[PDB]
């Protein structure tokens, strides 16, 4: 229920706790800055309120920086992170979404070639901006760059406020209370998300498959009572071939569900 | 209907346009060397801004049946001389683009050494702040290199990149909401259930898998988990019902347990009937 007026409001840079150093460097480019905590991304910034009761509306700049310094980079990919975590950034409503890649050291952990293969996959398939610096003090001295630019490119612009369901200079922002609490619940993990990715653990079970499921037993204590109401095995061993299967809408596939959610005997 | 589309055999159908113009450089035969190599189609052709090259993707020739392969241009690399590449940076104190189809892209080899025999009219911080501008106002990267070889390197790993783009999209696309992958086969008799099941408490977030069989060990049916749970009192028995559960140490002495987080986790998901509850925020 916001607006941001020309007259006088705020660009400023928002940076992330995670950064113990760069808070030293970025004070001297004269960049005015505040540091919060994101859950998505290490670096954004927001449209303050200016002169509100000492508590800004705040819309959030259609931009996102993700800094991984290189050996976490190589640690990130190797143990299937990484596709998790741009995922998450590819998903978070700032879509001018930037990936900033610090040397710090030697090159070689992973090879040359598979190490920029994935940055150019990031580069051409995620969409994602890429930013190459040495050091920390290049990095810092690129975002005080990208903040006056910011600054420049914002300016006589009139701002306004997106709910949470979604060139040109992009007006019309999230605010950062819709940006945060949405970042928080994209990575939080469902009862409904785990469910559906344990009965995909089945040979046979498939995604339209285990969420007609979850459409019918949302929770895995109602498949369970399901199961406990049925009176002869025989009913439970063909509770689930009537589910609403795929997106066109298993007879022995509802035995195998069965024999894990109903033995009490255990499994082998 | 076998309908087999990878990177391996879309990369067949990726090519690769190269202006007449690049060969004026002996050097640029580096490309030619490496992107035969690759199996890409190569067009030594003129091209729409001239000193440039762009990327081609067709759809297969038998044609099915789903109905997006990515089919156009969608990359194009203009390469640009250094004194050129000064020219539009002069400009951005106070435009290097026509508007063509496909993504657009700049390179500028040998930059850092001529700079420096001109230099050492504008200079590097006039340079670093252009590229930030054409960043933002166009969505535009310029790839500073030193060689033909770095050039071809990101040459090639832009073609790889779209040979691989089409698999991607279709597992982004048409898998429902919970992905971010194949499953246990079981038997008659069950009888690899509970390997599934062990990978089921594995699908919990932050779980390794020495984690998730120390789960299973201990109750190694849904049912048998279930009736634990109910056989506690208060319900701060439920919640630490698998915490007390040992694990190995890894790397150090310390001996591990699965711990509370896990333990309430577990216990609020076969308990709950909200699916919509979270387990954790991260």
């Amino acid at each position: 229920p916001l607006e941001l007026r020309p007259g006088e409001y705020r660009v400023l840079l928002c940076v992330d706790i995670g950064e113990t150093e760069l808070l030293r460097e970025l004070q001297r480019l004269h960049v005015t800055h505040t540091v919060r905590k994101l859950h998505v991304g290490d670096f954004v910034w927001v449209a303050q309120e200016t002169n509100p009761p000492a508590n800004p509306g705040e819309l959030v700049l259609d931009h996102i920086v993700e800094r991984k310094r290189l050996d976490d980079l190589c640690s990130s990919i190797i143990d299937g992170r990484f596709r998790e975590q741009k995922f998450r950034l590819k998903r978070c409503g700032l879509e001018r979404r930037v990936y900033l890649v610090e040397e710090h050291g030697s090159v070689h952990s992973l090879p040359e070639s598979t190490l920029l293969q994935a940055v150019t996959n990031t580069q051409v398939i995620d969409g994602f901006f890429v930013k190459r610096t040495a050091d920390i003090k290049e990095s810092a001295a690129y975002l005080a760059l990208l903040t006056r630019g910011l600054q420049r490119l914002y300016q006589g612009h009139t701002l306004r406020s997106r709910p949470w369901g979604t060139p040109n200079p992009l007006c019309s922002l999230l605010t950062f209370s819709d940006f945060n609490a949405g970042a928080i619940k994209n990575k939080a993990q469902s009862v409904r998300e785990v469910f559906a990715r344990q009965l995909m653990q089945v040979r046979g079970v498939s995604g339209e498959k285990a969420a007609a499921l979850v459409d019918r037993y949302s929770t895995p204590a109602s498949l369970l009572a399901a199961y406990d109401a049925c009176a002869t095995p025989k009913e439970q061993e063909t509770l689930l071939s009537t589910i609403k299967c795929g997106r066109l809408q298993g007879p022995a596939l509802s035995r195998t569900l069965s024999q894990l959610y109903c033995s009490y005997g255990p499994l082998t | 209907a076998l309908r087999l589309l990878r990177p391996e055999q879309v990369l067949k159908r990726l090519a690769v346009c190269v202006d007449t113009a690049i060969l004026e450089d002996a050097g640029a035969d580096v490309l030619m060397e490496a992107l035969e190599a690759l199996g890409c189609e190569c067009r030594i052709e003129p091209q729409r801004p001239a000193r440039s090259l762009r990327w081609t993707r067709a759809s297969p020739d038998p044609c099915p049946p789903p109905e997006v392969w990515a089919a156009g241009e969608q990359e194009l690399l203009l390469l640009l001389e250094p004194e050129e590449f000064l020219q539009g940076v002069a400009t951005l104190t106070q435009w290097i683009s026509p508007e063509t189809t496909a993504r657009p892209h700049l390179a500028v080899i040998g930059l850092d050494a001529y700079l420096w025999s001109r230099q050492h009219a504008v200079s590097w911080p006039e340079v670093e702040e252009a590229l930030v501008l054409l960043q933002l106002w166009a969505n535009l990267d310029v790839l500073l290199v030193a060689s033909w070889q770095e050039l071809s390197r990101h040459v090639c790993a832009v073609t790889k990149a779209l040979a691989q783009y089409p698999l991607k999209q279709y597992r982004e696309s048409q898998a429902f909401s919970f992905c971010t992958a194949a499953g246990e086969p079981v038997a008659r008799d069950g009888a690899g259930l509970q390997a599934a099941w062990r990978r089921q408490i594995r699908q919990f977030s932050r779980v390794s898998p020495a984690v998730a069989d120390a789960v299973v060990t201990a109750f190694p049916s849904p049912r048998l988990l279930q009736q634990a749970l109910e056989a506690c009192s208060t319900e701060r028995e439920r919640m630490g019902l698998l915490a007390d559960l040992p694990v190995p140490p890894s790397e150090g002495g310390r001996p591990r347990r699965v711990g509370p987080d896990l333990s309430r986790r577990i216990c609020l998901f076969l308990t709950t009937a909200n699916p919509d509850l979270l387990l954790d925020l991260g």
